[PDB]
């Protein structure tokens, strides 16, 4: 049988977000000048002249 | 070549200029001599008529 009353619910949710699918273009990224570009060890890297 | 040295291993910015560093990696009297001359050439300020 059909009872109205205890057929019938509440149904909680959150109001009003948005979604991002991407994630990085936020971002905006440079390096620095290539010929001061330096690895691990904080020394340079094609520094030979 | 000279002296079956090593090459170099040079960095750009280094201080010393390669005669500095060579004046004290190479033994022959007249070439350090030689050496010893050109980085230790200046002119000399002096105040004339």
């Amino acid at each position: 049988q059909f009872d109205f009353r205890a057929s019938m619910h509440m149904l909680t949710s959150n109001l009003t977000f948005t979604v991002y699918s991407d994630l990085l273009a936020f971002v905006s990224a440079d390096t620095v000048e290539p010929i001061n570009a330096v690895a691990f060890d904080n020394m340079r890297i094609m520094n030979e002249l | 070549p000279a002296f079956g040295m090593q090459r170099m291993h040079y960095r750009n910015g280094d201080p010393q200029t390669p005669f500095q560093i060579a004046e004290q990696q190479i033994q022959n009297f007249q070439v350090a001599n030689w050496l010893h001359f050109v980085n230790n050439n200046q002119f000399r300020q002096v105040v004339i008529d």
